[PDB]
């Protein structure tokens, strides 16, 4: 069930890529926040490894 | 936030463990030296002492 739902979401999101780039959304702010958080998370993970 | 807290605790524990390791190395070296010195080194003598 999860795989089917993920594939459906993936194709439905790929079909409308340019609309989420021209006038996209506050989703762009959400994406930039996620992009800012992921790098710090990975750096902390590497430090913990060492 | 949780990863940051984990990293801080890890650094503190690292410092404490380093200090403990140094002290334990000193103690073990002293104990080995004492054992070596001890290993390196009859009522007549008791009566003569008295």
């Amino acid at each position: 069930k999860l795989a089917l739902d993920r594939m459906r979401l993936s194709t439905a999101l790929k079909k409308n890529l340019e609309k989420i780039s021209r006038q996209s959304s506050v989703l762009m702010d959400n994406m930039k926040h996620l992009l800012e958080l992921n790098k710090l998370i990975m750096k902390s993970q590497q430090e913990s490894w060492d | 936030s949780t990863k940051e807290s984990k990293n801080e605790k890890l650094k503190e524990d690292l410092e404490r463990e380093q200090r403990w390791l140094d002290e334990q190395q000193q103690i073990m070296e002293s104990l080995n030296v004492l054992h070596s010195e001890l290993k390196n080194k009859s009522e007549s003598r008791i009566f003569n002492e008295l």
